[PDB]
DNA sequence: ATCAATATCCACCTGCAGATTCTACCAAAAGTGTATTTGGAAACTGCTCCATCAAAAGGCATGTTCAGCTGAACCAGCTGAACATGCCTTTTTGGAGCAGTTTCCAAATACACTTTTGGTAGAATCTGCAGGTGGATATTGAT
DNA sequence: ATCAATATCCACCTGCAGATTCTACCAAAAGTGTATTTGGAAACTGCTCCATCAAAAGGCATGTTCAGCTGGTTCAGCTGAACATGCCTTTTGATGGAGCAGTTTCCAAATACACTTTTGGTAGAATCTGCAGGTGGATATTGAT
């Protein structure tokens, strides 16, 4: 069987998703997560669908930016593999203490 | 005869200082820092309350707006204790007419 | 059976996002960390959104509530009005 | 103007958010102005770090 | 029936001024509207703070200009300022 | 002879600052980079300060001008009034 | 002659300056730098002394914070020596693009 | 292992920073009036929940493959500290502007009337876009 | 190290749904025209703090020398990913319907604004004092052959 080397398909996927703008997270589990969390603050709340879409947009843009910083930290550390400590560093430097 | 008049929160901080720790002073620089702090949080709260009111087409800023602004700006237990104190104060004011 | 529903932000979706982030290789432990990071981020936003919601005496969370919550966190979003 | 330039680059007659995001991120001054702004449905720039791409040992000289 | 204002028509006129042969999506128009709203609020708020700082009760074109110089970088600010100046002078001329 | 005066932010002062920053070991090339970083930072602040100055029709830069310049850069300073 | 190992005095200096708050940059060269830069924007400008002190406070706090982030990046990179690339990374992550 | 430098403890003696009284004078509240504003009642249509059913694309366990991570070793050069000293920082008069006062005047609000143009319903075209050919660019596994 | 085989991307029509543009009607928003007002420009005064660089004390910056110690590098083993495929599952979507909840809107009292008077708190001058700082000494901490 024909076999591609590790990385080629990853790179193709990078190019594909970086060329496009469609949302990569599933709508329904995101709605369910949001509803669960909001439920923990106030009961029987509702949400507009576009509010959920907005939240998804914000979440995904935030996550790619964090992964970008993570990637730079990894490269800085002479690695190509991202680790929790890289994320923790990036978030610490932005002041996203949590 | 010429003269001006510069207001500050200094005396109130000193009164509170004397209330919590009677045997302790404060430098003028530190007092200035406390006054800067007070002014900053005042501006933050009024601005946020104003924005909420505009969002809700409301021409009045109420104790609800102060409370909400606090809830947005202040964290957890700090917010809860401040809120409780504010509520206590309004309740005391409203009765003491 | 469901698993607190946070698991619906699946590994491949995170992988796709990281790819958009330009990530070529990813440790297996990253995913849970990302989920935790997301929950914190989300909590704060939604918390504020509900606060705005509560102020308006409304039981329906609007897009504007989200927008304001995002703005106050320094994460301005364009495209949903206002 | 910049968004229409990106459209023509993409052989498109209608301006879309993609072009606005591309325009913003490709302009140093707008990028500064909108560095902390999220454009819904904007996506990201095709920016790949030089070190992650495959080697000059790519197998096709010609 | 209610009434929702937007900048849509002005953006569309400008698009035809700069590129007669080109359209724009509604979502994109909304993005442009959001942009406009954001810069409006930023400028007015900064102007407000300056006036407050200068114990001034009036917001003039001076405060606008200054706010612009603070907020916008280099050539963008210079061209915007030049345009605003030209516009005010044209307004003041054609009474 | 003087050297554009940026050199008065000497190596030992930077060393002291880094020590306060908790730095134990420092490359020799760090110092010029720090100076460059400072100039950029400074330029922006002073630029805005002068803008405020110019607005007031004043020829003397005040502390308040600095404070406002710092605030708009998200670098609020306490202790100098306002 | 008696001789201390490398690092002991550095650590003592860290403890000393981290215990104190006095300004570490010389007043006069700072004034001269400020005056030169401001001169490049507008001529014959003056400065209040407390304005210069304020600028110094801001500058030094900014620099220690950058060096702190730099130090974390170095440690992240398994180093104890700070490098330009560490500063560049920290500033890039804060968005201090320049 | 301790003794040579380091930093902590203790003591004491001033002065100047800061805590405390004496004014007056600015504003903070008491008291009419009025004008806006909020909340409450009742209609009421938009929309979001909900469930339920039929694709559909993707999730997900399994296993094969090998390149990235990381540890051992080591070299070498670069950075840290003492010592010497130079030198540049700190310490010790007028007048350029910075704030306060009057004042009077351009310019900005307030009110009434009239126009215009942008919201909004409804009709119509043009291009984004799914899909069917055709060839080239990007990858490997023999060349 | 890259050439003869793979095989994803592009090219380019091409119909066509459906976005998008155009066309018409309302009333709400802008604009003209008049009266009043008040904020601010400009003269003009008192002060205050800030530019000016002179020269000495002294303490911090520069530079030399040397040691050590750590950051760069190579090799190698393992393990934690990458990735194909089978096949299950859990989204998607449409679609349809109940009910709720946003929205309007109409109305009377609540709340706060605004104008006028009497306080009395606070700003600020002027006085007094007591603790932070200097300055020295004795003593517990801490680190190299």
């Amino acid at each position: 069987p024909h076999r591609y080397r590790p990385g080629t398909v990853a790179l193709r996927e990078i190019r594909r998703y970086q060329k496009s703008t469609e949302l990569l997270i599933r709508k329904l589990p995101f709605q369910r997560l949001v509803r669960e969390i909001a439920q923990d603050f106030k009961t029987d709340l509702r949400f507009q669908s576009s509010a959920v879409m907005a939240l998804q947009e914000a979440c995904e843009a935030y996550l790619v930016g964090l992964f970008e910083d993570t990637n730079l930290c990894a490269i800085h550390a002479k690695r190509v593999t991202i680790m929790p400590k890289d994320i923790q560093l990036a978030r610490r430097i932005r002041g996203e203490r949590a | 005869r010429k003269r001006s008049r510069k207001e500050s929160y200094s005396i109130y901080v000193y009164k509170v200082l004397k209330q919590v720790h009677p045997d302790t002073g404060i430098s003028s620089k530190a007092m200035g820092i406390m006054n800067s702090f007070v002014n900053d949080i005042f501006e933050r709260i009024a601005g946020e309350a104003s924005r909420l009111a505009h969002y809700n087409k409301r021409s009045t800023i109420t104790s609800r707006e102060i409370q909400t602004a606090v809830r947005l700006l202040l964290p957890g237990e700090l917010a809860k204790h401040a809120v409780s104190e504010g509520t206590k104060a309004v309740t005391k004011y409203t009765s003491a007419k | 059976v469901l698993r607190d529903n946070i698991q619906g932000i699946t590994k491949p979706a995170i992988r796709r996002l990281a790819r958009r982030g330009g990530v070529k290789r990813i440790s297996g432990l990253i995913y849970e960390e990302t989920r935790g990071v997301l929950k914190v981020f989300l909590e704060n936003v939604i918390r504020d959104a509900v606060t705005y919601t509560e102020h308006a005496k409304r039981k329906t969370v609007t897009a504007m509530d989200v927008v304001y919550a995002l703005k106050r966190q320094g994460r301005t979003l364009y495209g949903f009005g206002g | 103007e910049l968004a229409g330039n990106a459209a023509r680059d993409n052989k498109k007659t209608r301006i879309i958010p993609r072009h606005l995001q591309l325009a913003i991120r490709n302009d140093e001054e707008l990028n500064k102005l909108l560095g902390r702004v999220t454009i819904a449905q904007g996506g990201v720039l095709p920016n790949i770090q030089a070190v992650l791409l495959p080697k000059k040992t790519e197998s096709h000289h010609k």
